[PDB]
């Protein structure tokens, strides 16, 4: 009757799956990094040469 | 139904039994230990791992 | 940069391995991890 332990369930909050639980994207830093590698993978390296 | 009544008619053991022959055994007379797991199945660990 | 979910409270699971897991590395991997994509 004193301080054992048991197996309890792992208790862990989660999120089940819906169709509108959008995943935000910071556009003002993120995209801003995205975008020199957007101009930079254009240009050269095609890997056709 | 058949109520019988049986009233004993000795003071001493008047009736004696003895093991005297034996045909097989059921077990094994084996070595294969028992596992304390399916005889305590709540008893765990604390860390996970 | 957090997501928006739907279902405002969060819920209780069986943890089923019979399911898919879910992203289970904690803060310590993440940084260690960020360590390895930088490095």
């Amino acid at each position: 009757s004193l301080l054992h332990t048991f197996w309890r369930l792992p208790v862990a909050v989660f999120f089940e799956p819906h169709e509108e639980n959008v995943l935000r994207c910071p556009e003002r830093v993120l995209r801003r990094l995205l975008e020199d590698a957007a101009v930079t993978m254009r240009g050269g390296g095609w890997r056709e040469d | 139904t058949q109520n019988i009544n049986t009233v004993d008619m000795g003071l001493g053991y008047t009736s004696n039994t003895c093991v005297a022959y034996v045909n097989r055994v059921r077990t094994d007379m084996g070595v294969r230990v028992q596992d304390l797991f399916r005889v305590f199945p709540m008893n765990v660990y604390r860390h996970d791992e």
